[PDB]
């Protein structure tokens, strides 16, 4: 028994298979002008394509669609990195495995290919994410719970200078309440399900803070490709 | 943030 | 507001 709201939000989910083919397609199409970028430089490229994808998801999504562009910007500027992290995390739970990271383009990559050439900062970050991904496998995190977390993340009540604030709270309390019902109806013998889900939010917020600092560092160290979206987001 | 505005206003 | 791209070009840095 999936509540009313969750079904609505559940329909705003992009075509997962389609997005992989497209981002993969762009990475290739892009490749055509250097007789070149490193592994990192490529991951960056893949990440900000994931960003374009996310913005479209929010832009034509129930509720978000009704905010003035100024509000829309304030909310996304506040949770972009956490949306990307949640996205990557949900992908590892649904598709990931053991000692292998599932990229957005659709391919698995043994952890060692990543681990081999990783520094101190990136190591702490990849480890924190690992802990979180595992905590969620442990809770049997599903898609219904996933989209709820996304909206609770998007429609944050910590963003200031918001005009239509009254609508943010509406969905916040509304999605909150939907999730509260969903978990008690689909998982009665596990009354802690709700709480554990809500407590991942602070973790997703932290990992995303770290990921931005680490990415700013890489950009200051001249490791990031000329003006990608992510860096243009960090500038704010 | 011009780019973000662009992505939301675009097409 | 005034054709997206156009504005992005006027506003964007660099
Ligand atoms: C795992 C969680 C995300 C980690 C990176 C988070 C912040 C950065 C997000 C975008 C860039 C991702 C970079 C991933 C690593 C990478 O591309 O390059 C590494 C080498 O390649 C590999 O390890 C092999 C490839 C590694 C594949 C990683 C797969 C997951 C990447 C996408 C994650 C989802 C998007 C998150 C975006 C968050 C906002 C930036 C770099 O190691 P290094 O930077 O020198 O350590 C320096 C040290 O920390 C000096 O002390």
């Amino acid at each position: 028994s999936i509540p009313h709201l969750i079904l609505e939000l559940l329909k705003c989910e992009p075509d997962e298979p389609q997005v992989q083919a497209k981002i993969m397609a762009y990475l290739q199409q892009e490749q055509a002008n250097r007789s070149k970028l490193s592994t990192f430089g490529l991951m960056c490229k893949m990440a900000d394509q994931t960003l374009f994808s996310i913005v479209e998801w929010a832009r034509s999504s129930i509720f978000f669609r009704e905010l003035k562009v100024d509000d829309q910007m304030k909310l996304l500027q506040n949770c972009w990195s956490e949306l990307l992290i949640l996205d990557h995390i949900y992908r590892q739970v649904v598709h990931g495995k053991e000692g292998s990271i599932f990229l957005v383009t659709g391919q698995q990559v043994d952890y060692s290919i990543i681990a081999s050439q990783a520094g101190a900062t990136l190591n702490n970050l990849m480890s924190h994410a690992q802990e979180l991904v595992a905590k969620l496998r442990s809770l049997q995190f599903d898609q219904r719970e996933f989209v709820c977390l996304k909206f609770l993340v998007l429609f944050s009540l910590d963003v200031k200078n918001l005009e239509n604030f009254q609508l943010v709270e509406g969905v916040q309390e509304q999605v909150n309440a939907a999730l509260l019902d969903y978990t008690m109806c689909n998982y009665p013998q596990q009354t802690e399900k709700f709480g554990q889900l809500l407590l991942r939010l602070p973790e997703i917020r932290a990992i995303s803070m770290q990921a931005e600092e680490y990415l700013y560092y890489k950009h200051l160290n001249g490791d990031v490709p000329y003006n990608n979206l992510l860096i243009e987001m960090l500038h704010a | 943030n011009a780019l973000l505005r662009y992505l939301l206003d675009k097409d």
